[PDB]
């Protein structure tokens, strides 16, 4: 009766082979949020997993002590990072929490999406912040592109709440993964053609340094 | 407070009951784990290898 | 009476004996895994056996002329070298193209388009090959006397011309793929540099290598009849064996993958 | 009074326990055991390699028969093996996609789940309709499952990250107990011989001793200075051996209570994943993250093979139910059965 | 008087002369309106100035060769015909270029850079073309004695050898932008117009540079002739559909 054993192997070895097909279309994605920074605005038993399409390339999304379960994550394409631009200081809690994911010495071949999230309190605190010294000896990048309407002070803290991820980012990364800032606000709907291009470029990247180009 | 005193008070129940606890001597333990050892020292394929007749992984 | 070898055909020999070891080398560390079975590595392995048999064509060739007297079967040694020859450019742009298909479908890479583009693509440059290897094996000779013998004893004049047709149009495509992929190469190049130029040398290299490589062999061909000087024929074909002794190292070794089990 | 007497008292408790346990060894074994025989060299190598996974592999346990094999990865596939003939009896498409632990039934009918989902599902493969279908799905955790035995056809221990380890029921499913006294993760839980004992590794530095039916703590081993992610008993039911991150394998006895013997040697500094005992009783096999599945000698504490030759990081580990095979799974969606 | 030409000549003059008549009247459209300074406005002028004087450079020589002793000055107008020849091939690829950054750049072509390639483009295309020209007035030159010259008379063979490479190689640059256009409009989003100017070009003047490397010289010149034929046939279709058929040109030609 081992005919029928062999024909059951194989059948279940093509439907493997054809479910295997199936998988090898979509990407994958973690979401580490601060914890109350528009986790559900983002959004366009304890895993929670989202599915949308761009393109009709597929993509897979899904969510969350965390010292550990870090390690069912070693292939994910990119990281989408959630911060609040308020600042209590609780954005040193996001600040630490980033650095801790820099250098996990497991993750080296993922790269951080970072979405700063919440400008319009930003905005709306400034004009009517300052606990960190290091802000008033600060200047605005000489290649600063703001939107119009926009006063000095606000583009000062924007840009400086941005330029505290990616001083640590490009500092110990030897060249395999990379920080991307899109700045959102509560305000915006193009935010999943900011993941797109993102997930696009990074495995651009990755390919061009296997060929050892750049 | 409760919940403070209630640990400690478990904590204590633990330690007393684990203090008094007979402590064999380490010789006749390894001496036990010697005599299962010879007494299954034959019955070891990962240290005595077989041939292929009794053997199904070829 | 046999002839007596010059030093350029010991010359000849001695490449042809190095680029088949270095092949041989290569092809047995790509073959040596399953796990390798990758597009590109496929690629590389068909590019090394195409070497392969280019180096054992000429040592055969070299053997069955210096060594045993012989003359009537040196005809399809030469129809294997250049069969050889053809599947090595065609597998070098098989290589050079495949490079920006997975750098421009970066989101649609690792599918089975990827699999029927390199297997169309390989099939279509062996049989290229085959096709150019079997026509000096057929009416287009210069054995019969009925037609014009080049700058190759063996050879004739339309081959010649219509090889050198073909290389000089593959040659553009390559440099307008290369073009491209330096484009791509410098966006990334500048928006990497926007946050504080490699980039490129390693292309002109690759260029460099193979223009200085095969171009001369092919021009001073055209403008060329049977009579020209003995030495010219050797003078040009130097490189283009030598060509293989650069390929190989370059496209299977600098790669981080192959390197490690090469330690071993 | 609020908590100094207690630990004042607990302090000099622990300090006369100690006292008592130290004074209550004479020397270790290695003086007893140097003079055996060094058996030396070890002789194992590759018979059917299995392959066929999407992903990297987390868990395998090896059948009542030495011959079935089940195996699950991050792609919610559960697949039956059999490595005699490397067919596919039976594949189980699970729900989650992080799954970080399975089991096989002593009886070989039920196969139990579980991994980051909070959950133990188990499967039933005596349908009629002759597929296999989700069968009770006992929850009621706070965290990963982490490992999960088989006390019996109806009983079923577990773990978690949350610092719980209590028993189910197949019949309507509740935890008729609830062992508590760790502080970390309860990496994992090693299953008696004789089903009425086990004994678990947390993450704080510590795997103290557990009853079976009373939870009911009885003893420590306070151990190694850094995590810990395995244990498994000796075959007599008197001793286990604990791995740790610090490429420190050492063995623990239930009488001496405190540490036997060291495994530890300073040519590699990388991280442990598992331990097996050898049938007899005599090598211990180390996990290590090198990707080596080192083999040490149970008494003579020293390297006694090497033998290796996985390319991504080695996780499972184990041994036939009779001297029939070592198999390890590694990350590369291959399972080395090695005799 | 005593060359009493045959009609292929006569032939040869009435093309360039009806390509020098189309290639004014579509010049004159252009250049009158002085607000065209598009990237597609100002590369369709060297195209148009170049098929004129390759047109113009023919029907002079066939004129001053059968009126007067015009060996020096018929040097200079095959010189002359080989530079507006030149000319017409190499501005082609330019603006093949241009309409593919221009369709892949959907969004982001439109900039100060592109005039700045447009110069670029059209400073090579002249450079080349007057570096290639330049030869049939330089060292290389049949009538100086053992030179095995090409095809025609006064074409060393090395030289139009040369010239077939440079065009060969061109036609690769070529061959795969009409491959990248139909996979651009493939994947993001027409090809039959592609396809057909693809087609005119390579059959209209691909005979010529292939019918020199087969043959060498001392060869019947009816062959030359009727290889040189499609040539004046390319040169006179190339505008009339390349650029006479958006409303750029009726519009300003009616009012
Ligand atoms: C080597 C030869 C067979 O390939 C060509 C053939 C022609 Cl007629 C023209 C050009 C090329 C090389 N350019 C090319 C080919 C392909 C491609 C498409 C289908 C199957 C395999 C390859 N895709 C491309 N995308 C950008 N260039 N490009
Ligand atoms: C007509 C000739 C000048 O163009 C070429 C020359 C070579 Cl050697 C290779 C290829 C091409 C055509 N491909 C090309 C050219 C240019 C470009 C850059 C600088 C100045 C002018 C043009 N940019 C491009 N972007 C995508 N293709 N591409
Ligand atoms: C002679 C023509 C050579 C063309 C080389 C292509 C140059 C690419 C420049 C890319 C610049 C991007 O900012």
């Amino acid at each position: 009766e081992d005919k029928a054993a062999v024909e059951r192997s194989k059948m279940i070895e093509k439907q493997l082979q054809k479910d295997k097909q199936v998988y090898r279309a979509t990407h994958r994605l973690l979401l580490l949020g601060a914890g109350e920074s528009g986790k559900s605005t983002i959004v366009k038993s304890g895993i929670f997993e989202t599915k949308f399409q761009v393109d009709k390339v597929n993509f897979h999304m899904f969510d969350v002590e965390r010292r550990k379960w870090i390690q069912c994550f070693n292939d994910v394409t990119a990281i989408i990072f959630v911060v609040a631009s308020s600042s209590t200081n609780r954005l040193q809690e996001a600040l630490n929490l980033f650095k801790s994911i820099w250098n996990n010495r497991w993750l080296r071949t993922i790269s951080v999406i970072l979405f700063l999230n919440k400008q319009d309190l930003l905005a709306e605190k400034v004009l009517a912040e300052d606990y960190f010294p290091e802000f008033a000896r600060y200047t605005t990048p000489e290649d600063a592109t703001p939107e119009p309407g926009e006063d000095p002070r606000v583009t000062r803290a924007k840009y400086f709440i941005r330029d505290e991820f990616l001083r640590i980012s490009t500092a110990s990364g030897d060249g395999r993964h990379y920080c991307y800032p899109h700045f959102t606000c509560a305000v915006d709907t193009e935010n999943i053609r900011r993941v797109f291009n993102d997930c696009r470029d990074i495995i651009q990247r990755m390919h061009l340094r296997q060929y050892e180009l750049l | 407070n409760t919940a403070s005193i209630a640990q400690a008070r478990k904590l204590v129940e633990q330690l007393k009951m684990e203090a008094n606890i007979d402590r064999i001597k380490v010789s006749k333990a390894a001496a036990d784990l010697m005599a299962y050892c010879e007494a299954h020292a034959k019955e070891d394929p990962l240290l005595t290898p077989v041939p292929a007749s009794e053997n199904p992984f070829r | 009476p046999l002839p007596s070898p010059k030093a350029w055909d010991v010359v000849l020999c001695i490449s042809g004996t190095l680029v088949s070891c270095e092949n041989a080398l290569v092809v047995a560390i790509i073959v040596g895994t399953p796990a390798f079975r990758a597009p590109m590595f496929l690629l590389v392995g068909s590019l090394a056996v195409a070497d392969l048999l280019a180096g054992l064509g000429l040592v055969l060739h070299f053997a069955a002329v210096f060594c045993i007297g012989s003359a009537e079967m040196s005809l399809v040694l030469v129809g294997v070298l250049a069969m050889a020859f053809t599947a090595s450019i065609g597998s070098l742009l098989a290589i050079t193209v495949d490079r920006y298909l997975s750098l421009y479908n970066a989101l649609t890479y690792y599918s089975e388009t990827t699999v029927t583009r390199t297997y169309v693509m390989l099939a279509l440059v062996w049989g290229g090959a085959l096709g150019l290897g079997l026509l000096p094996v057929l009416a287009w000779n210069c054995l019969d006397g009925l037609t014009t013998c080049g700058v190759v004893y063996p050879l004739s004049k339309n081959h010649l011309v219509v090889l050198a047709i073909a290389f000089f149009m593959v040659f553009g495509i390559m440099l307008q793929l290369y073009a491209q992929i330096c484009r791509i190469v410098c966006r990334h190049a500048q928006q990497i540099a926007l946050q504080r130029r490699k980039g490129i040398a390693t292309l002109a290299v690759v260029l460099g290598a193979f223009a200085a490589c095969w171009l001369p062999f092919t021009v001073y061909c055209l403008l060329g009849d049977a009579h020209s000087p003995p030495l010219y024929t050797y003078l040009t074909l130097l490189p283009a064996t030598y060509n293989s002794m650069i390929n190989p190292i370059i496209y299977a070794f600098r790669n981080q993958d192959v390197q490690k089990v090469l330690w071993a | 009074s609020e908590l100094d007497q207690l630990r004042q008292e607990a302090e000099q408790l622990k300090n006369q326990i100690r006292d008592a346990r130290k004074a209550c060894a004479d020397a270790t074994l290695s003086q007893i055991t140097n003079n055996i025989d060094p058996v030396g060299r070890i002789q194992m190598r590759t018979r059917r390699t299995l392959r066929g996974h999407l992903a990297k592999i987390y868990a395998m346990h090896w059948g009542t028969d030495s011959r079935l094999l089940v195996s699950a990865s991050q792609d919610g596939k559960l697949i039956i093996w059999d490595s005699y003939t490397t067919n596919k009896v039976h594949a189980i498409p699970l729900r989650s996609s992080w799954v970080m632990t399975c089991a096989y039934a002593p009886s070989g009918n039920y196969v139990a789940c579980g991994g980051l989902d909070n959950i133990c599902s188990i499967y039933n493969l005596k349908t009629r309709e002759g597929n296999v279908r989700v069968s009770r799905e006992l929850a009621g955790h706070t965290g990963y499952l982490s490992c999960c035995r088989f006390l019996d056809d109806n009983q079923i221990v577990t773990s978690s990250g949350d610092t719980t380890c209590a028993l189910w029921d197949i019949e309507t499913g509740q935890q008729t107990t609830t062992f508590t006294g760790h502080t970390g993760d309860v990496m994992s839980l090693s299953l008696a011989p004789d089903t009425r004992l086990f004994v678990s590794g947390a993450c704080d530095a510590s795997a103290k001793l557990w009853d079976v039916r009373e939870g009911m703590c009885r003893q420590t081993f306070t151990g190694h200075e850094s995590d810990i992610n395995a244990i498994c008993f000796f075959p007599n039911g008197n001793a286990f051996a604990t791995g740790s991150d610090d490429a420190t394998c050492r063995l623990f006895d239930l009488r001496a209570d405190q540490e036997l013997m060291t495994y530890s040697h300073d040519n590699i500094i990388c991280g442990i994943t598992s331990v097996s005992f050898s049938k007899s009783g005599r090598l211990l096999l180390a996990g290590y993250d090198d990707f080596n599945c080192n083999v040490w000698d149970a008494l003579k504490a020293d390297r006694a093979g090497v033998l290796a030759g996985h390319d991504n990081r080695v996780s499972c580990l184990g041994v036939t139910d009779d001297g029939m095979a070592v198999a390890t799974g590694s990350w590369d969606s291959f399972l080395k059965i090695w005799n």
